[PDB]
């Protein structure tokens, strides 16, 4: 399951995200090696679970918004990686008055400038 | 309760309790806006529970 | 038991979001640090 | 000089985190390292 | 496995969709509970593949 391929069981194969593991013969034995991810170095940042636009709710979907201090942007959890939130990051649902913390914001519409 | 799943990699990482459920539900196939919808409804079942 | 890096303190409010945690996590008032449910197992046996 | 010593262990390097309503910590770095393990197949 | 992260492995975390679990002490043993989903009320539909 290590060696053959990518296991997805947390610490099974190695103390971290793992990507490959390695044997070496041993008497009466064997040993593994496992190459494993760990990030570092966090900053803290600012959040709101979802943003109003034209009195409609947009979530995200593969990704997390973040406030930079000039603008909101959308980020992966695991490496900071900012992109300009547009209409095919987000999917609209409900409504703004139903959720907690919606925020006022703009999305860019990327067929505007074209008309 | 603050860190999730976060702390088995890494010392820890800071995220509210209701943005974890955002994420746990989307590992489960179920879309993340299920529950800003009705967000009340799960809390008092919870404690019901 | 064993396996947790840092030991991190217990937080002061027990209600997050709607969610009740006071059952589980202890409170300093009682004598005992152990928590309500863990106090109530350690009973039954 | 040394000497045998007793004492009560310390289970662990005591850290607080504070907890905030509306914040994230994400990671801007990584590390890759290599773990080693064995185990006994032959008697 | 459960109380560190998601498990996607069919009834070895709760019999259900698995959240979360908590562990409680208890003389020469420990107690898991496990926080489960489990949807009901279906209604028949009409398909093409
Ligand atoms: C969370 O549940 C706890 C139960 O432990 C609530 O605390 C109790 O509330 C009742 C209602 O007045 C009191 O009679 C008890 O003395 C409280 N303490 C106990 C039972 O240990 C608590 O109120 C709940 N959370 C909120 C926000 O109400
Ligand atoms: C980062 O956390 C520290 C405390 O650990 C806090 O003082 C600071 O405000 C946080 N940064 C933010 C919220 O941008
Ligand atoms: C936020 O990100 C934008 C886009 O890269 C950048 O122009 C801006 O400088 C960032 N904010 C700060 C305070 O650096
Ligand atoms: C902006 O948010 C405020 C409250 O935060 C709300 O009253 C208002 O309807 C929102 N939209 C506009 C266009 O002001
Ligand atoms: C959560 O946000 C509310 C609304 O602004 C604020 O009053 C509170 O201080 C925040 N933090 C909590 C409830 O821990
Ligand atoms: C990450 O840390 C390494 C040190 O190993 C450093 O060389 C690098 O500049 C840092 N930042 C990035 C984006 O790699
Ligand atoms: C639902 O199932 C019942 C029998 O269990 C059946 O009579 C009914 O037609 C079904 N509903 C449909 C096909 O819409």
């Amino acid at each position: 399951e290590c060696v053959l391929g990518q296991s997805k069981r947390v610490d099974f194969c190695g103390k971290g995200y793992h990507l490959m593991s390695f044997p070496q013969a041993a008497p009466h034995g064997v040993v593994f090696l496992h190459v494993t991810y760990v990030p570092s170095q966090e900053r803290n940042f600012t959040t709101a679970p979802a943003i109003c636009h034209e009195g409609k709710a947009y979530f995200p979907r593969e990704g997390v918004f973040v406030f930079n201090g000039t603008s909101w942007f959308i980020t992966q959890r695991n490496f900071f990686s900012p992109q300009i939130i547009t209409t095919d990051n987000t999917f609209v649902s409900g409504n703004c008055d139903v959720v907690i913390g919606i925020i006022n914001n703009t999305v860019y519409d990327p067929l505007q400038p074209e008309l | 309760a603050t860190a999730g799943w976060t702390f088995g990699a890494g010392a820890a990482l800071q995220i509210p309790f209701a943005m974890q459920m955002a994420y746990r539900f989307n590992g489960i196939g179920v879309t993340q806006n299920v529950l800003y919808e009705n967000q009340k409804q799960i809390a008092n079942q919870f404690n019901k529970a | 038991f064993a396996q947790v890096k840092q030991m991190y303190k217990t937080p002061t409010l027990k209600y997050f979001g709607g969610f009740n945690f006071s059952q589980i996590l202890p409170d300093p008032l009682k004598p005992t640090k152990r928590s309500f449910i863990e106090d109530l197992l350690f009973n039954k046996v | 000089q040394k000497s045998i010593v007793a004492y009560t262990m310390s289970l662990g390097a005591d850290s607080s985190i504070a907890y905030s309503n509306n914040t994230i910590a994400i990671p801007t770095n990584f590390s890759i390292s290599i773990t080693t393990e064995v185990m006994p197949v032959s008697m």
